[PDB]
């Protein structure tokens, strides 16, 4: 009867049970459907692929996800997502378990509510909780204090907790995301002649990206070091054995989460964003927000993040102070980790909302904690 | 773009 | 740490 | 010879001449500066923008205010914003005038400093004033007794006065203004999926706070029938055609005046803040303030603002006692009104600070009556 | 069977057992309560905080004292306070010790009527008597002749004594007190541009008066000198790290005391206040008077007051006459210390009131003593 | 109730029924009419004669197609071939039978209408379905991903499918095929006084090309052998008896196909076509196809054939990939094994034409797939 | 001293002088060579024929273009361009003259790099400067505002300009010319049974295009009609006298712009496209960027393309909008005569790289305003 | 009640 | 592989 | 030759 | 944040 | 509209 | 001077 | 087929 | 504030 646990994030899906370290499906939110003519009729084509599936045949399919900067926008895309999760990828009845799902802060209402709907009506859960990601990661760093800073594919978003109260009116969020950093890389790398256009394209980019990219802990050196020099240099072979060789590209990407403009945004970088929400924090929370600064989610992942964000708080942040960056490994999951442990705590088991209770209150009450 | 007047 | 410890950890918590 | 009027508030600066009815130059505190590459160098492209010329181009600019919460924090431009009052907006050479300025109650010291020396310095103004904006707000009410609230912009501050003397020790000043409900509306318009993020959407969202919300003369009725009824909703044209719907954000947003938790303050809401500057007077003077409330200020322009400060005002307040609101519809201009007839009075010509005299007393000189 | 002793002021509640040299409990009387949405329900999130609890905490607490001016206004709060004194801070049964309580004099009869009945009723006490600040601070010092001037967080009272019978139509209470000081100083630090607005920054200025502050020995000469000098600033680190530099409110701030006006106040100021003290007893009286002006009470903790307080009752009085000052370090415990006596008495254990009494005799019974 | 099954190509005619695994008729697409008096009036002398019949008496006739570069040009003689097929070559009467034809892809759309009025009208089948050759030779190899590249006497052309979809804007096609090569080698062999002219001696010098010719790995080292170098070169005997003696005709007439400048074409070579094919596609399908090098048509018999094209290929692609030429020695029948499979799936049997609807649709209906 | 204007485009060469109204030289960026053995030694045949030379010879060589895609692939070939353009064709001396060249804006670095280099060495050039087609398009239509949509035969490219800033974030490229239009002709009109294959045949459908192509305002209209009737076809004479017959290939061509994937790509058709780049500007420059769609580039002559966009942008756009497009007859030229206008601006005379100023600091000085 | 009248009630005001 | 064999293997395909 | 006006 | 310590 | 006048347009542009 | 002595003072003038 | 890596 | 009728 144990819970389950799934973050419908906009980049991956990751699902599984309650109680327990890690997700048992991580494949992709893509839903793709071929732009070609099909012509080997006794083959059993599809009409659409999904996740993993998808992705192995990409170089036909225009690659969609359903999920962009943190909104669901496409729900017959969501469903087939959801219902492959729940049949194929973790092989269980969604009516024998209760469900946790999450959602970034400040989003559209209409997002939980609907979301909702289809988890009591088209799945027949017994119940269902929707929780913000940035709590998720406190609970699994086994802290109460904070501020999760979480940036994924989708978006990045900044949120303070302490002694377990939330402080919202410190809510900073972006639409500045892994995605857009993959659009701006494929964008980039046009210097260099290379040209990435398609969906599948976007995918090969991405992979990419996730390889050669790094943070610079001094930009305008690396940049100095670039242009005299090929040590900086890696090469990287393509689907079709064609070996592309980038250069700056590989800090050049990642340094858009520092400096927005890069990509036209006139707003402040990640390490502004984040000195600002502990600005707007009370002046007797700082020292601990500074002393707990949490990283979670798939874009903290580039190397040298956590460095280069140390090195730009203390340059905002008053002297004589421990400004702490807490960054470990699991970056990727710690909000499904955090899912798991919250779902398993008796404490919280008041929390859920039963169908019964949805089917007499309506809507109204997935906002309970709305936040 | 995904938003509903903003992005 | 761990799920089942992190669950420990706040259970814990939560009753003291 | 006539003196110079010009009330430098954070939203609009509203200068002109005194003896008259109104302000000449009404154009906004705002320098903006490209925020994009320029390219067509061919037609004489400008390295800033100022007030109305800004935001006639605020889609390229990043537009910012020269003045936050009352004090000046950008000198530079300032001096622009001043340039412009004089040479360009009123075509006045400030040599031949001598200049009547405002600022807030209980700001830093410096900020008078600082704008007396640009003054005598850089203008070469012949002499200079500098009055706090409740105390205008009286003469342009025609009365010597009651207690201003002057909400705008920048700050929101009430000064008592009695037969002309003031009551100091009872002012209250709230760091809540109109620059904050507009932030919140930013904020609360996430929920039906709108957002807001640039500054160029700021004023967007401004002119929208203009026009559509309203001050609930019962907050939970209002919600109730919101969530009840269509017949709350409005429709705004956002500039470029697209149409957003609003519900009861139209009466959530200015709520924040009277509950300032919902943007994380813990202080008191305006009704009670006036009601306590009351209670730290004499009890012999309470009578005459209660029956002489004045509003001046751009926030008091809501629709429904007075009637909602009688109410509330009424439930604190003692029964049996006459509680009067003063609302003209000039609360706009009130402030600068009050300096058309103060520089005017034969009796204030003995209140100018003559160049000569600051350049022998030196800055304390400013502090005459610095209250 | 040792008497519990406890002087619930309005700032620090200090209590323990009669017959020691010091409280063993002194936190705060303060009681908080979350400002915030708690959103980590896993952790046993409570609702309100007491004590140093409560201070320890206080950036999401709106923190606030049961007792104003040296009145309990809120009685949930202060049974609060008295729960966790009796339980947690001392580990005492109520039921098996007499407790000897502390009240300003001339405060409202209800104050000591609706104390009783709580000792009484839901504390059980077998026993209860209460006292008079200013009379315990006699017993503490060895003597029965002299001036008791009590200035705390509450109230400051001048009670004069003589061959230990009291003068009580020479009672003078003022109503400014240390916490007035610390609300004029949030507001004089606003001149330097700091602002201090919480309850949580309240504390904050708490402390910085209370390391900074001192009295000035001649207040123009220290206006002169700071109009003219840097070797009276000092620096001062707030808890987020950043550093706050203070000039002259320094002394501007305790000048209060001996000028009520800066608040609003035409009261006289302490100096004053105590010499009518003098001028209400018989002439005969005065010489012993004079030769013992005691202080005692936390704001009597400022550098230099009892050096100015010399200085001025000397200007007042007659000259050919001793004017001299007792101020024991102990002055924030001088009350309790008196306490622990006057409970450990012999002569004093027929003038408990027994529950018995009180349960045949009603309130009437508190005021034996009223004074 | 088998279907029919009759790849009526440009040289071959291939027919027999779906479901077996060769064809039974494979003569000849060649009508041929005298071309002298006849005088022996008693014989019973000929107007026409037909595929093997026709070469059996070559000598007499001008043997022409009916059929070239894969279109249709003579449709009184394409009706002659497939009433022979029908009732002559398989004994079986169309209209018993659903009947499966083919033609190449990019083709005059007329040619396809053309044929299906014919089959309706002439023929009265009752249904009608045409395939494409290249898709027809995947399933002729067991597998939904690869190359086709179809080289026979009419056309040669390159087919990229993917999990059974086409890539249809990579589909290449040249008009160099075995009759040209044929032509060519008719020239070639001037150099060593042979004279073919006639169309009987077209077919004379066909033959020699199949027994003689090879493909050279290294076009240069045979023409430096063939130089200095009797080994390389063969005899064969003439119908007459007649000996004709062969050099490096027997490579150098295949090379064509890697070198069409040799007949004036300035088109790419068949390694390049294939190659270009493989470029036109996305990234990330290059992989599969470069491992699924599909060979199919007569005139892949060459010896060496396809070790030329895996040598040409690995010379083009980038290194570090698997490139792998497929070519089973039925290589001349795996168009019509391809129809016999599909003709034979139940998948397929819902895209016939049943004459019924082709009555109603009208020829729109032969376009299905039309590809 | 007049500088020279040359638009070294992927089609045509435009050449002339600056402050102009046209090109002297137009000839085609084509360079030709024999594909023939030369057998009358004695006329003094040529290796290699340039532009209308290589044109009126086309039938012997293979025609190549030395510029695909906006990017120069063999810089020989373009060395003869320019070799020709400036000695033969515009008769002057590049010594004496400083020069103005032009490129697609998101191309590779090393193409800028590169002509630079030839420039001042090859031609020694003294002073040189590039510009972005779509900034001198809008100078050429009078203005410093607007998105300019350049279509040609290399690329097709869209660039935000707003008060003459560009916003480089929001400039969409698509590969999608000209030249593919021509070969999708050349591969549709197969289905009509005509076959052109070599690039002189190429040249020829080109010319096809150009007279017989035209935009379907409605295109299932277009095709409905086309299935029902002989009134939208036309007839064409080839060069040797045959007639060719074209039908709905009359409108299916140019359709690709608004469908790319007639030809396989996923890519947004040029409505969307442009519609897209306006989006990713910020709110407040929509307004003034679909006023101003300017539309330049020789594939923009199709007839009915201005009314197709306009028709496709206001069913993106939202509505109670003015959506403008502004389409001069001389959009083969805007570019020239922007190039023409730039260069005689004193406002740009400091824009030119002077030779010495690149022989000092390299490559890098051509990367000004790289954009 | 514009500034002229204004101007006359507080130029009254201070005579008086 | 043979007619018989490559149908069953693509009628498999096909249900798969 | 056979196309219709290029082979 | 436009105070000194405080906004 | 004519380079030459272009040219004007721009110049006084430029100036102003 | 500490309470126990304090004590002693003042129940001795008490007595006395 | 003229960029470097895509075309 | 505190007292009944005055503060
Ligand atoms: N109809 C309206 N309802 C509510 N607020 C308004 C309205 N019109 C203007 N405002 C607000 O008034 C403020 C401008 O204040 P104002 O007193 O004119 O100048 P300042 O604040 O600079 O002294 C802005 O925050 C603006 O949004
Ligand atoms: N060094 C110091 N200088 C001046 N005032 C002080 C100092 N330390 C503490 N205080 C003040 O003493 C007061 C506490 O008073 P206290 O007599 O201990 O308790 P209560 O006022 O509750 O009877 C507070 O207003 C506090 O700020
Ligand atoms: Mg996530
Ligand atoms: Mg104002
Ligand atoms: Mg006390
Ligand atoms: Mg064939
Ligand atoms: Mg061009």
């Amino acid at each position: 009867t144990t819970a389950l646990v799934c973050d419908n994030g906009s980049g991956l899906v990751k699902a599984g049970f309650a109680g327990d370290d890690a997700p048992r499906a991580v494949f992709p939110s893509i839903v793709g459907r071929p732009r070609h003519q099909g012509v080997m009729v006794g083959m059993g084509q599809k009409d659409s692929y999904v996740g993993d599936e998808a992705q192995s045949k990409r170089g036909i399919l225009t690659l969609k996800y359903p999920i962009e900067h943190g909104i669901i926008t496409n729900w017959d895309d969501m469903e087939k997502i959801w219902h492959h999760t729940f049949y194929n990828e973790l092989r269980v009845a969604p009516e024998e378990h209760p469900t946790l799902l999450t959602e970034a802060p400040l989003n559209p209402k209409a997002n939980r509510e609907k979301m909702t709907q289809i988890m009591f009506e088209t799945f027949n859960v017994p119940a269902m909780y929707v929780a913000i990601q940035a709590v998720l990661s406190l609970y699994a760093s086994g802290r109460t204090t904070g501020i999760v800073l979480d940036s994924g594919d989708g978006v990045t978003h900044n949120v303070p907790i302490y002694e377990g109260y939330a402080l919202p009116h410190a809510i900073m969020r972006l639409d500045l995301a892994g995605r857009d950093l993959t659009d701006y890389l494929m964008k980039i790398l046009t210097e260099r002649g290379y040209s990435f256009v398609t969906t599948a394209e976007r995918e090969i980019v991405r992979d990419i990206k996730e390889k050669l990219c790094y943070v610079a802990l001094d930009f305008e050196n690396e940049m100095a070091t670039a242009a005299s020099s090929s040590s900086l240099e890696k090469s990287y072979e393509l689907p079709d054995g064609q070996v592309i060789t980038i250069g700056n590209e590989r800090f050049r990407c990642p340094e858009t989460l520092f400096q927005p403009s890069f990509i036209g945004m006139e707003s402040a970088g990640i390490h502004e964003t984040t000195y600002n929400s502990i600005m707007k924090c009370d002046i007797d929370i700082r020292k601990d927000l500074y002393a707990n600064n949490v990283m979670s989610g798939g874009t903290t992942m580039y190397p040298g993040i956590a460095d280069r964000m140390q090195k730009e708080i203390t340059a905002l942040a008053p002297s004589t102070m421990k400004i702490k960056i807490i960054a470990p490994p699991e970056r990727k999951y710690s909000v499904w980790i955090g899912g798991s442990i919250l779902a398993s705590l008796s404490t919280f088991q008041q929390m859920w909302i039963t169908k019964q209770e949805y089917d007499e209150a309506g809507p109204s009450i997935v906002h309970r904690k709305c936040f | 773009p995904a938003w509903x007047a903003x992005c | 740490m761990g799920v089942a410890d992190l669950i420990k950890k706040f259970e814990s918590i939560s009753k003291e």
